[PDB]
């Protein structure tokens, strides 16, 4: 149940030589969703354009600030294909 | 995107330059010159 309503971008920098950070929501108020299922495998498919040649916005070490309804916490994009996981950090 | 830096390319300049050192014939004309001389040895006589 990926919204890209909820997406949004922390770093402000455009240098594709380095990893960005994004923030996630996922509070009552965003997705509605805990931290435990937005880090789940393959959520963030949806927002790559073709995950099956990883083709989309994220890129591998990026930081995601997942805000789930229950806690947060800081996550790694580890692979972006063939699916987008995650890891906590 | 910075992938640019990989399509750079470079300037080589036509001017060359020779480091520095004597051009030489700094003694030219400086002692008896004898131009067009012929042989192995050439004598100079000396009286006293």
């Amino acid at each position: 149940a990926f919204g890209i309503n909820y997406m949004g971008r922390v770093s402000t920098s455009a240098n594709n030589d380095t990893q960005k950070v994004w923030i996630y929501n996922g509070t009552a108020t965003g997705s509605n969703e805990t931290v435990a299922t937005i880090a789940a495998s393959g959520y963030f498919n949806a927002f790559m354009v073709n995950v099956a040649l990883g083709k989309g916005p994220l890129g591998v070490g990026d930081l995601i600030i997942i805000n789930g309804n229950d806690a947060s916490a800081f996550y790694t994009v580890q692979t972006i294909t063939p699916n987008v996981t995650v890891s906590v950090f | 995107s910075l992938a640019l830096s990989q399509i750079e390319i470079q300037q080589f300049l036509s001017e060359a330059h020779a480091e520095f050192q004597s051009e030489g014939f700094l003694l030219q004309g400086a002692v008896r010159t004898k131009s067009g001389t012929k042989g192995s040895i050439v004598h100079f006589p000396v009286f006293g």
